[PDB]
């Protein structure tokens, strides 16, 4: 017969809802990425991809 | 997902590194008492191996600094090492636990006289500190041996495992607290829990427990392996037996008095099979009969019972005395 | 929310108004005391600082003049700056004894966890306004304890994209940073009031000035009898901390801490970094930063002291399972030949030498941390003072370590005792 | 009795002493 | 019969409990039963118990 | 898998699966690829040995491969005395905890996850225990009902047992059920000991029924020679036999030892007349009967059937509007018994009610007709065979008699039923008629009641 421990339940439905909840982590990242933009641009843009070093004559 | 099946377990758990999961009868958790696992934890770590030695060595600094110490501060309280030991003065104030296995299984004075020998001391203290118990409360405090206080703990111990420890399954669980705090708010119980990882099921065997050798071992002499029916052996476990009781006055007699060891040879004798009539007949009769009360359970007599009251309503709630045809 | 069961106490004024009518006080020594002189001086506190907010503009470039100016023009305004200042360090004082003396008395039990963890949160956030605080005085201390806040804030983050901006403005003091930090700074102390009535009617639930259970179950009743003596007891340890700052402080001296004070932000450029030292109660911390040269390691110090500190009754505590919990131990699992060890049981606080030891030892080990800057110029090229390294490892060691707490050499011990006697006797 | 429980408790009791060698390394380093 | 032992748990080799696929062994057999179909269309199925005490 | 774990992951079909092949075929077509043997049933053969110590196991070969069932039975409410009645009631409630060996948790998950069933019944001379589970889990099964079986009551157990004690007494009395009349009716016929008894316990010692008595209770009436084992669906008795060893043998003989023993039954025809102001009255009159031993048992079987199958509703309910219930009570001990009838009608003319009682009861011992008893018979063949049709109930009733008699009497029920005749069943009813009534009368006008010795007229 199956007697799994009520820790392993419980472990596994936390395992689970932390699967569900997980999927909305990416949804609120797009949220914030389509806000915030800007912000994106220059953190992309800045230390990331950084500008190169050069000045106009002018 | 199934913690069992997991490809960690598939890995390790298996029949070639003998990390196999097995699959038995089914049985309760909290399968090992608590005092008997000390008692042969104790056993091990004192009297075998490096271990042994060492803590053989610093028996007297322990005997100063942790049994003396207490005993010491106990009797300026007028209390004894039970009033501490038996019922931790934490159960004593607040825990639930104790207070519904007391409310259910024990009689109110048993907890009501280690309450009341604590407030005599501290409707003192704390009136005006410094308080020392005065002498005739320090003689009833020191006439209780220690060979009592310790039948009374294991007798506790014993019957809070065999009633409700052995009684209870824990779970996985969330904070107790219903707190707001983000901090307690996800607080998790189950998971970093060695026994919840070592058996995923009510039905697998315990793959860790106390050899039979071992529990065996530590129901034998304390003291040390002698042999009490040759007279070389029994110098010894005397000479032991004497250096213990210095080191603890209050243990198994009084600090200025001295152990009667035929009468132990004798109960030795009697309990075992090994028997003889070297003891004179009065020496055995007294060990039967001391051997016989110990184990006696107090029962009530049904004597000297006080009065029941059966109140009844005051005159003034009666109607008055004169009563006449009512037509 | 099914989850959160409910709440201990209804926080209403007619409720409020009822329990504290009557409450009820066990009879009880100085030394239980430190909470009320918490919250009296977090009443203070707050009394001064609202007297001090109508004073100070914002602006940086303003608050020095203006802290000086109105100084004079008006009376009593530097009295309030002082007292809030006393108030500051008193508080922190008493709170660091409170957080000593609940550890003293092993209040790791599941049934202190509420009123533990409800105290140290409140004790977490009164760390936070206290910083705040710092960076009102726009001078040199404020400028490198916003630097330094900001780059512990920009560790997280990997030093990527500023995302500190929102408060520490540029990671330096101007108009924004310092609108932004006295506003929440006033309504975080606001919050810490409310937070310290939460933990207060918490901890009442087992409320003990000692740890051996007095027998007594008469009480005072809390609004004058228990009252006055809070009062006269704040009043007894103010006549000794008057009389010790007298004596130790020389009203002139030469070579203080708050020489470092002098700089203020905008009028000064160039900073005496030779000397820099923040208050004492910072200091350990600073400390702590010198003696490990490492980042994330001092960052993660930072968090675990703290951390750990909330976290006492869960990995000491019984945890509901009644001493049938199973430690994991390093090198007396050969001694006893078992995996694991059960939780010992006799740990008595008056009694037992052992944890009176360890209990001195650490806090013996935190005033040594707090005695004296490490003077980061050429603390590491010198080999540094071992006792400070060892009072910090002693620290990490006593919190969170259960073989300094509840050490398993009792139990054997007494264990050991229980089965000779009991074999003598039969 | 766990692998990763006994793997945990051995780190918690020997990271103290793995940054105090750090430690030492950065003042023999310092000094040059 | 499967084994020696009735009561064996050998079979059970999923912590337990029976794989996915497998049934019991009690589940394994069936009692004889046949249906036919008249010309009126009357479908006769009859599944016979002679231990049964009851028709 | 891989493949199944991502099929898993999103919640889509798997159609190559073969599982999902099979459990997504046509009902109305057999498996692809599976199918099973075909077997005949098998007669039954009883086999019972008993152990050194004085267990006695009972066994059943299986007729036809289906779930095994167990049971031990237990000759301890007749046992028990004032001071631990209700014993037997608080054990029935809590009869799943266990704390020497397994949990009460555990326990109840076992039951639980085998698919099968446990329960417990208790008589006024019995106690029953019966679990059915599938063979893999029989082992498992049957140590769990050993230990709920003979383990003491531990305190947490009485604690509980006394919470749900109070719980059916007050709902007992709150729904007015008939087993709170049946146990008036038996306090009249034997008086508060023995038999009388209540089967739910005194009311006023629920509050003592606490691990100490419970455990007192056991250790006088729980004794090896008073236990009995039983199993049906075995393949072979030896490997149920050795099963039973593992378990029950460590319990020590207590033969040559003083046993509590159980006093000789004394009947006594009392009456009880309660005022309730209920809108219903109801009645009840019985007789001492016969016990088991005696040959009459099917007589008064056959009788009760006759009167609650074929002449209570047609004489009784049918004709009169004002009878709302009447059925026959019937029950056979191992020394005394109580044959009679029980009628709830109307409030108001109750001595119509009892008149039509008692002569309804004395129609029985004037005669029987030969198709009423071929009706009855038939009715309680139809009974018996149905009860024992089924596994469970037929294991139980061979536990029954065979601590009742040493040889099983079940397997020939229908020849008993046939050898009874109208004139014996006349004979016994009209014997039993002249014993001491046994009269007990609830409702709003009991008072106004013929007395005693007027019922006895009337039986006469
Ligand atoms: C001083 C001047 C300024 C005053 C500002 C006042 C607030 C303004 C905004 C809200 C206005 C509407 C208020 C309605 C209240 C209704 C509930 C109520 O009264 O119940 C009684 C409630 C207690 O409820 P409870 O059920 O007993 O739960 C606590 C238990 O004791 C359990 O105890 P425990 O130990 O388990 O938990 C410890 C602690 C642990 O808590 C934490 O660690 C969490 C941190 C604290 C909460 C943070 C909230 C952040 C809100 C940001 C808002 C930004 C501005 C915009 C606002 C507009 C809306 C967006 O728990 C709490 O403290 C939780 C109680 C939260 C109290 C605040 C409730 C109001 C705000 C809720 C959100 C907004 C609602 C808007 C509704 C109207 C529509 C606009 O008591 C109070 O409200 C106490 C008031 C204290 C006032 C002093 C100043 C503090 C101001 C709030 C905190 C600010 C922190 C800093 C924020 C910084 C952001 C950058
Ligand atoms: C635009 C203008 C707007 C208007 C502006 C004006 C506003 C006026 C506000 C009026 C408030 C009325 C409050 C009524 C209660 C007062 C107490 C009472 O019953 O008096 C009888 C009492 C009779 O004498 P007694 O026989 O000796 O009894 C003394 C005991 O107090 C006798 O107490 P006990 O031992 O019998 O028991 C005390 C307590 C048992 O103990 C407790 O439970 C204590 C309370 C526990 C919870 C609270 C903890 C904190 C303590 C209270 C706060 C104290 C500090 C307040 C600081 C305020 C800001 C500075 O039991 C209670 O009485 C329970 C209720 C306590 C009061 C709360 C409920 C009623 C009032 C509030 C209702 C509405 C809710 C509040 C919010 C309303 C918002 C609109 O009268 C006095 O003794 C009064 C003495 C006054 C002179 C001495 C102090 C002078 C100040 C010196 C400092 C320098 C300034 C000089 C003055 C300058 C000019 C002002
Ligand atoms: C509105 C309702 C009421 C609300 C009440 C709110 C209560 C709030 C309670 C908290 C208050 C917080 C501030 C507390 C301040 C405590 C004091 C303090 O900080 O120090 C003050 C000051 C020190 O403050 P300071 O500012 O100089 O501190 C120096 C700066 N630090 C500390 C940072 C280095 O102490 C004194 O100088 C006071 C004592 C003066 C001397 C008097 C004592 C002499 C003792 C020896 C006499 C011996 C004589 C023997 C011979 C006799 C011969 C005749
Ligand atoms: C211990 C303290 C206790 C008391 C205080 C309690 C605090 C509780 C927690 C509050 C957290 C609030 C975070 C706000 C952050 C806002 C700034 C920001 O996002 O980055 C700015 C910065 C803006 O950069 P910037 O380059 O535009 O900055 C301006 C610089 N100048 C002036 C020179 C032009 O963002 C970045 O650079 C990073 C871009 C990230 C893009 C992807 C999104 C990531 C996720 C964003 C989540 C935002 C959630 C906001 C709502 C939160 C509600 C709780
Ligand atoms: C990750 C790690 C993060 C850090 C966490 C570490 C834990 C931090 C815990 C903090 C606890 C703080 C508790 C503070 C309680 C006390 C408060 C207080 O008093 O105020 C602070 C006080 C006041 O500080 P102060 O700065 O105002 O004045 C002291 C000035 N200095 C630093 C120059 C000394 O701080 C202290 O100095 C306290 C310790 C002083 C100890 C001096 C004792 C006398 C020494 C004599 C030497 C030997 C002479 C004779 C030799 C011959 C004979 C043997
Ligand atoms: C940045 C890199 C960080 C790396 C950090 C690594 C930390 C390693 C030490 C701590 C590990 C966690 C300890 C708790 C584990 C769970 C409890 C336990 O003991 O389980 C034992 C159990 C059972 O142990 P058992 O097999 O001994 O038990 C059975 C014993 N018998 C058979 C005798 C009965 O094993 C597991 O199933 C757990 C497997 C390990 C799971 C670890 C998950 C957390 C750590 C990884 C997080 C992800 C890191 C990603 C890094 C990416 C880098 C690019
Ligand atoms: C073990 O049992 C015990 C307890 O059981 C729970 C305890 O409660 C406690 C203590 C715990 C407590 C919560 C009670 C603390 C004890 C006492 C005596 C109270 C201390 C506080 C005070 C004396 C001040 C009381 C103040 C108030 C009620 C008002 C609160 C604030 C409000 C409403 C808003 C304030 C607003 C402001 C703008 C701040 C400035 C205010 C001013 C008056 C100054 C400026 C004013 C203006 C108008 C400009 C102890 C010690 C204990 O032993
Ligand atoms: C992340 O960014 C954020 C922050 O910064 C980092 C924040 O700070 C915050 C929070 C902070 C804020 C929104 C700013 C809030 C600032 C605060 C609370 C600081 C002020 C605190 C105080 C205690 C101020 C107290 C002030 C006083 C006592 C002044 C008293 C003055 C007066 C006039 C009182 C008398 C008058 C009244 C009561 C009005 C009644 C009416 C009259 C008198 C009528 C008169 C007229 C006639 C005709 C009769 C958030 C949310 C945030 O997100
Ligand atoms: C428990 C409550 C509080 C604590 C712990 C606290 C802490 C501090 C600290 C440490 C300082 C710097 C002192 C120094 O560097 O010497 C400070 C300054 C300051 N605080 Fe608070 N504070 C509290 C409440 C308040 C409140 C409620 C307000 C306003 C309503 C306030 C307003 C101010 C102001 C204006 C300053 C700077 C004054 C100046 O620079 O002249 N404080 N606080
Ligand atoms: C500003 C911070 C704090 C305030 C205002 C405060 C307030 C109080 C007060 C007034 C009391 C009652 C009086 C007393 O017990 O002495 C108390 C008790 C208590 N405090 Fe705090 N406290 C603070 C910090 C802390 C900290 C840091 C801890 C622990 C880390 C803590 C834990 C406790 C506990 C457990 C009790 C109850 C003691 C017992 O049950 O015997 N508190 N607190």
């Amino acid at each position: 017969m199956y007697l799994p421990t009520f820790y392993k339940l419980f472990h596994e439905t936390n395992a689970f809802r932390l699967k569900r909840y997980v999927g909305y982590g990416p949804l609120l990242l797009t949220w914030s990425i389509w806000t915030l933009y800007p912000a994106l641009y220059n953190m992309i843009y800045s230390d990331f991809i950084p500008p190169e070093r050069g000045v106009p004559k002018r | 997902v199934r913690l069992e099946k997991i490809l960690w377990e598939q890995l390790v758990n298996v029949k070639a590194f003998s990390r196999q999961r097995v699959i038995g009868a089914p049985s309760k958790w909290y399968n090992e008492n608590r005092t008997e696992w000390f008692k042969v934890a104790q056993h091990n770590a004192f009297n075998t191996g490096f271990s042994g030695v060492i803590l053989r060595a610093l028996e007297p600094l322990l005997a100063k600094f942790i049994y003396r110490w207490r005993l010491d501060i106990a009797h300026q309280r007028g209390l004894t090492l039970e009033d501490s030991l038996l019922f931790m003065d934490r159960e004593l104030r607040r825990c639930y636990f104790f207070e519904t296995v007391a409310r259910q299984n024990l009689h109110p004075y048993t907890v009501l006289f280690m309450k009341k020998r604590r407030a005599r001391y501290y409707k003192v203290e704390r009136g005006l500190r410094g308080f020392y118990v005065p002498d005739w409360v320090r003689k009833e405090a020191e006439e209780r041996q220690l060979s009592e206080t310790v039948d009374n703990i294991f007798n506790w111990e014993n019957f809070v495992y065999r009633e409700y420890m052995s009684d209870m399954t824990p779970i996985g669980r969330w904070t107790s607290l219903s707190k707001i705090t983000p901090l307690d708010m996800f607080q998790y119980y189950g998971l970093f829990r060695n026994e919840a990882w070592d058996r995923f099921f009510y039905n697998e065997a315990f793959y860790e427990s106390y050899s039979e050798k071992e529990k065996q071992e530590a129901n034998g002499n304390p003291f040390g392996k002698f042999n009490l029916q040759t007279a070389d052996g029994r110098a010894q476990f005397e000479k032991e037996v004497n250096t213990f009781i210095e080191r603890y006055p209050f243990a198994v007699t009084k600090p200025g008095q001295k152990f009667d060891f035929t009468r132990f040879y004798a109960l030795e004798d009697l309990a075992n099979k090994r028997d003889t009539s070297k003891y004179d007949p009065a020496l055995l009769e007294s060990v039967k009969n001391e051997l016989k009360q110990s184990a006696a359970l107090p029962a009530d007599n049904g004597a000297n019972k006080t009065k029941k009251s059966k109140p009844i309503l005051p005159d003034w709630l009666q109607p008055k005395f004169g009563k006449a045809f009512q037509a | 929310m099914e989850w959160n069961k409910g709440t201990y106490m209804s926080t209403s004024i007619k409720k409020i108004v009822q329990y504290f009518s009557v409450m009820t006080v066990s009879f009880h020594d100085i030394n239980s005391l430190f909470g009320f002189f918490t919250f009296l001086t977090i009443a203070s506190q707050l009394v001064s600082g609202t007297m001090l907010a109508f004073s100070l503009v914002p602006e940086p470039m303003l608050i020095p003049m203006v802290r000086e100016e109105e100084d004079v023009e008006d009376l009593y305004t530097d009295d309030f700056f002082w007292l809030h200042e006393r108030g500051v360090d008193m508080l922190f004082i008493f709170s660091y004894f409170h957080l000593f003396r609940k550890i003293y008395l092993n209040n790791f039990e599941y049934e202190q966890e509420a009123a533990w963890k409800s105290g140290v949160f409140t004790f977490l956030l009164f760390q936070v306004v206290v910083f705040l605080g710092l960076v009102l005085c726009c001078t040199h201390l404020s400028d490198i304890t916003l630097a330094i806040a900001a780059n512990l804030y920009d560790t997280f983050f990997a030093g990527k994209g500023k995302f500190y901006w929102w408060i520490f403005t540029s990671k330096e003091l101007n108009t924004d940073t310092i609108i932004r930090l006295a506003y929440l700074h006033y309504v975080l102390a606001f919050f810490l009031a409310y937070l310290g009535l939460i933990h207060g009617v918490d901890m009442h639930y087992d409320w003990k000035n000692e740890s051996s259970m007095d027998g007594l179950e008469t009480e005072m009743i809390w609004f004058d009898e228990a009252l006055s003596n809070e009062l006269g007891a704040m009043i007894e340890i103010i006549l000794i901390v008057m009389i010790v700052c007298f004596f130790m402080y020389p009203e002139p001296e030469a070579l203080s801490y708050e020489f470092f004070m002098w700089g203020d932000i905008g009028f000064i450029n160039d900073v005496r970094f030779l000397s820099v030292a923040p208050h004492w109660y910072f200091r350990p911390f600073m400390a702590w930063l010198t003696v490990c040269p490492f980042h994330k390691i001092g960052l993660f110090g930072l968090i675990y002291y703290f951390f750990i500190l909330f976290y006492q009754p869960v990995i000491h505590g019984t945890n509901e399972q009644n001493n049938y919990t199973k430690r994991n131990v390093a090198f007396v699992s050969f001694f006893i030949n078992r995996s694991d060890i059960m939780t010992p049981k006799y740990h008595s606080v008056e009694d037992n030498l052992l944890h009176q030891i360890t209990f001195w030892l650490f806090l013996c080990s935190a005033l040594y941390v707090t005695s004296y800057l490490p003077y980061g110029r050429f603390y590491n090229r010198i080999n540094g003072n071992y006792g400070t390294l060892w009072s910090f490892m002693y620290i990490f060691f006593y919190l969170g370590n259960s073989f300094l707490r509840r050490p398993l050499i009792t139990e054997l011990y007494l264990f050991n005792a229980f089965v000779k006697s009991k074999f003598l006797k039969k | 009795a766990p692998v990763f429980l006994k793997a945990l408790r051995y780190v918690i009791y020997s990271y103290p002493l793995y940054v105090c060698y750090l430690i030492k390394q950065a003042q023999i380093n310092a000094q040059g | 019969k499967s084994e020696r032992l009735q009561f064996s748990k050998a079979r059970l080799t999923d912590f337990g409990e029976l794989p996915q696929g497998e049934i019991p062994t009690a589940l394994q057999y069936d009692r004889p039963c046949r249906v036919e179909t008249l010309a009126n269309g009357v479908r006769l199925a009859v599944e016979p118990s002679s231990v049964s005490p009851l028709a | 898998s891989v493949r199944k774990a991502f099929y898993d992951f999103i919640y889509k079909d798997d159609k190559s699966a073969e599982t999902y092949k099979v459990t997504t075929a046509d009902p109305r077509t057999p498996v692809q690829g599976f199918r099973g043997q075909t077997a005949e049933d098998v007669a039954a053969k009883y086999e019972v040995t008993k152990l050194a110590n004085g267990v006695t196991i009972i066994t059943e070969s299986q007729t036809f491969p289906s779930q095994v069932d167990m049971g031990i039975l237990l000759d301890v409410t007749r046992d028990e005395t004032n001071e631990t009645s209700g014993s037997l009631l608080s054990i029935k409630n809590t009869y799943l905890k266990t704390v020497l060996n397994t949990n009460e948790t555990i326990n109840y998950g076992v039951v639980q996850q085998s698919g099968g069933s446990f329960e417990m019944e208790y008589d006024q001379e019995t106690a029953y225990f019966k679990a059915n589970c599938l063979a893999h889990d029989a082992t498992d099964v049957f140590s769990m009902v050993a230990d709920c079986a003979l383990e003491p009551r531990s305190t947490v157990a009485a604690s509980v047992g006394v919470e749900k004690n109070q719980n059916t007494h007050k709902l007992e009395s709150y729904l007015k059920t008939g087993e709170l009349f049946n146990e008036s009716v038996f306090k009249t016929a034997y008086g508060l000991k023995g038999l009388g008894l209540p089967l739910k316990g005194l009311r006023g010692n629920v509050k003592n029924l606490s691990s100490y008595t419970l455990q007192k209770f056991q250790l006088e009436n729980i004794t090896p020679n008073r236990i009995f084992v039983c199993a049906a669906g075995v393949e072979s008795h030896q490997e149920f036999v050795d099963l039973v060893q593992t378990k029950l043998a460590q319990i020590p003989s207590a033969e040559g030892q003083k046993t509590h023993q159980r006093e000789k039954s004394e009947y006594l025809g009392g009456e009880v007349r309660n005022l309730t102001e209920e809108s219903n009255v109801t009645l009840a009159l019985l007789f001492q009967s016969v016990p088991w031993s005696s040959a009459d048992i099917v007589a008064f079987n056959v009788a009760a059937a006759l009167l609650n199958n074929l002449r209570l509703k047609k004489n009784l309910l049918q004709k009169y509007a004002y009878f709302d219930q009447a059925e026959a009570l019937n029950f056979h001990f191992t020394d005394s018994g109580l044959f009679g009838l029980r009628t709830s009608g109307s409030a108001d003319r109750a001595k119509d009610i009892l008149n039509h009682s008692i002569a309804e009861l004395k129609a029985i011992a004037s005669g029987v007709n030969a198709d009423e008893l071929l009706t009855a018979k038939a009715a309680l063949k139809n009974s018996v065979l149905s009860a024992l049709e089924r596994q469970t109930d037929r294991l139980e009733e061979t536990v029954k008699n065979v601590r009742t008699f040493n040889k099983i009497q079940h397997t020939d029920y229908v020849k008993q039923i046939d050898s009874v005749t109208a004139d014996q069943v006349a004979k016994a009813v009209a014997k039993v008629l002249t014993s001491n009534p046994t009269f007990v009368a609830q409702g709003s006008q009991v008072n106004a009641l013929p007395t005693y010795d007027a019922i006895r007229n009337l039986l006469k």
